[PDB]
RNA sequence: CCAGGGCUACACACGUGCUACAAUGGCGCAUACAAAGAGAAGCGACCUCGCGAGAGCAAGCGGACCUCAUAAAGUGCGUCGUAGUCCGGAUUGGAGUCUGCAACUCGACUCCAUGAAGUCGGAAUCGCUAGUAAUCGUGGAUCAGAAUGCCACGGUGAAUAC
RNA sequence: UUGAGCCUUGAUGUGUAGGAUAGGUGGGAGGCUUUGAAGUGUGGACGCCAGUCUGCAUGGAGCCGACCUUGAAAUACCACC
RNA sequence: CGCGGGGUGGAGCAGCCUGGUAGCUCGUCGGGCUCAUAACCCGAAGGUCGUCGGUUCAAAUCCGGCCCCCGCAACCA
RNA sequence: CGGCGAGUAGCGCAGCUUGGUAGCGCAACUGGUUUGGGACCAGUGGGUCGGAGGUUCGAAUCCUCUCUCGCCGACCA
């Protein structure tokens, strides 16, 4: 806001796998605050793609992040005169923490039958980034680079 | 008739559920099992339902009781 | 099958499939399987013919698609040529049971065409 | 002063809400954890009857003890398998219960049947910075009866602020 | 200066399979060399910069045929273009 | 009666020569943007190229035909 | 007068040629934006072809007939 620069929030940890980006990760999926709902797809998520994965549970995950984690994203900023997009860098807590929302609203639209199955297959496919939460991640980083000119 | 052009018209037995079981000669391809038939249809009493309209009157000393 | 009329849906169990006929919902299919000796489980595919006769004069206890349309249909115009209040309301065509028609009731009137 | 009628009309437009369009869900069964408050021409156990709303019989309580009063989301197990579909509940028909001198205009509720619009909403626009938004139920006042409103209470419980 | 035709040493056009800057088929399956070799250094030229080439000459009397996988035959000699 | 040329999403233009690897401009929709409109940046939907035959390991381009529009010069029943 | 050429949503214009379903802009109406109006955004409605009669399976279209309004000339001694 205008005067407060406030420090951040106090996460629990997983309780499956002591984890803190986990536990960001089922608040992103939590809705109405049925967090124990959040958590049965995420763990039932988590154990369906490490099968298919052959890694383990976290690090099945965190390499699908990267495949929509951005690093450049643009912003209206004005001036001058009237106002253009400038891109600028994403600060890396926020940069995980987009990628998660990305995902969790990519697979809320896919056509499968449940959360579980929809988001098993939207994070694997992300691990050979071809899903559409990557093509998120590609979309803002062609207007990104279509806007280098402002820096 | 002409040959080759008709459909296979073949002789089939047909049983209902009054136990009325007859034999026809039809296209459906052997053995229809059927619910209902002639004399099996409730065309004695169930055409006569909705013509039994009911009173009004009686449904008052029904309540009325008295 | 033909239960009644017409009932052909498949893939159901027995209670659900039970509610297509003009007459019947969730407990009074409950009350035909249950007077029927038929578990609620099953499948019409999977229903022997020793089964979908003990349904047929099951279901013949309660008024149902055919008969029922004409019993409803007579009831209202029973109301509709008595003149009475709920009678008059049939005729324009507005609801019956003592609602507001300020601002809603688009079903009885449909569509807010102009 | 009185009776009956109107304040509830209905081609339409707006405001504020409630319930939805479902699978993070529906239904079935089993089962766990609240706070706050009300009560005597009142709250009403238990028992019996009724599918049910309820009825009969009727203890107890002017109350930390008695009653309203089984919190619900939750959790287990089963089923449904993406369909206008076991979604949604409008509307309408029939049959009832209760209150009250009286329920036609014009009450709430139950039962059976019906099962519409709706598949996330144009231009626009609102609220919210933490036990908050969201979501889940409970109570109270007014009141013979009649709230999705109002005023309260707790349950679960975020995201983000350069 | 310079096209345009023309004489002639000399030169040209890897999709892929997968060694192959090779035009189409072959003739024929060996040219070749001590009237001093394969491998190389480079001046370059050319270039889908993929890749081949040649000259003072170093090296300096041996390189290599269909084999290899090829839809094809190997400026190893080749005709006409 | 003869020389070559143009015909390409709803609308207009390249890449034809040196063969493969159909792109843009607007208008339509979807985003981002803004107090709002305009503008602007990203992504998408719409044509397999006027029609008929050829060859090659592959053509929407090349080969001829055939149709329409040409731009001309030609034309004595 | 004769010849030609028009009549299409409230207004101004297409479609007619070459027969099956009439568009376009403005205006209107509803919502939004604003303190309000205008402007601007969304939305949406409206005609059934001047009239009459033929032809046709079928007419805004094709014929004919009047009607209305344009345009041309109605001349030579």
């Amino acid at each position: 806001p205008r005067r407060r620069v406030i420090g951040q929030r106090k996460i629990l940890p997983d309780p499956k796998f002591g984890s803190e980006l986990l536990a960001k990760f089922v608040n992103i999926l939590m809705v109405d605050g049925k967090k124990s709902t959040a958590e049965s797809i995420v763990y039932s998520a988590l154990e369906t793609l490490a099968q298919r994965s052959g890694k383990s549970e976290l690090e099945a995950f965190e390499v699908a992040l990267e495949n929509v984690r951005p690093t450049v994203e643009v912003k209206s900023r004005r001036v001058g005169g009237s106002t253009y997009q400038v891109p600028v860098e994403v600060r890396p807590v926020r940069r995980n923490a987009l990628a998660m929302r990305w995902i969790v609203e990519a697979a809320r639209k896919r056509g499968d039958k449940s959360m579980a199955l929809r988001l098993a297959n939207e994070l694997s496919d992300a691990a050979e980034n071809k899903g559409t939460a990557v093509k998120k991640r590609e979309d803002v980083h062609r207007m990104a680079e279509a806007n280098k000119a402002f820096a | 008739m002409k040959k080759d052009i008709h459909p296979k018209y073949e002789e089939i037995t047909a049983s209902c559920s009054c136990g009325n079981v007859m034999k026809i000669r039809s296209t459906v391809g052997h053995d229809l099992n059927l619910d209902v038939c002639s004399k099996c249809h409730p065309f004695f009493t169930g055409k006569q339902r909705d013509v039994a309209t009911g009173g009004r009157v009686d449904r008052f000393n029904k309540r009325f009781n008295i | 099958a033909r239960i009644a009329g017409i009932n052909i849906p498949d893939h159901k169990h027995a209670v659900i499939a039970l509610t297509s006929i003009y007459g019947v919902g969730k407990t009074r299919s409950k009350a035909i399987l249950a007077a029927a000796g038929i578990a609620e489980d099953v499948k019409i595919s999977e229903l022997s013919e020793g089964q979908i006769d003990t349904l047929r004069d099951e279901v013949a206890k309660f008024v149902v698609e055919g008969d029922l349309r004409r019993e409803i249909s007579m009831s209202i115009k029973r109301l509709m040529d008595l003149g009475c209040y709920r009678g008059l309301r049939h005729r324009r065509g507005l609801p019956v049971r003592g609602q507001r028609t300020k601002t809603n009731a688009r079903t009885r009137k449909g569509p807010r065409k102009p």
